[PDB]
């Protein structure tokens, strides 16, 4: 699953 | 749900304090998947896992690809307004 911390 | 606008305040060295999923290529909004303790989103309150980020500082994110949204979000500084709705 595409997941990014920002 | 109803749209809410939430003001985050972050110092220059920190991130926004969220993890996001979704985006145009996934057929769903940019969604908050995690809110990290002690970081700006947590400190602001009023954001939730499961909120869709419709816009940030007036940039419409409703039709952006995931990486475009990441890039816009990463560029924000200081006082940052999130337009969110709980989906």
């Amino acid at each position: 699953r595409r997941e990014t911390q920002v | 749900g109803p749209i809410r606008k939430v003001l985050l305040l972050k110092e220059d060295h920190e991130g926004l304090g969220i993890s996001i999923t979704g985006g145009k290529e996934h057929g769903v909004p940019i969604l908050i998947s995690e809110i990290h303790p002690g970081q700006p989103a947590d400190r602001a309150g009023g954001l939730h896992v499961g909120d869709a980020i419709l816009a940030v500082n007036g940039v419409n994110l409703r039709d952006t690809k995931h990486k475009e949204a990441v890039t816009i979000l990463s560029q924000q500084r200081g006082e940052i307004e999130f337009e969110v709705v709980y989906v």
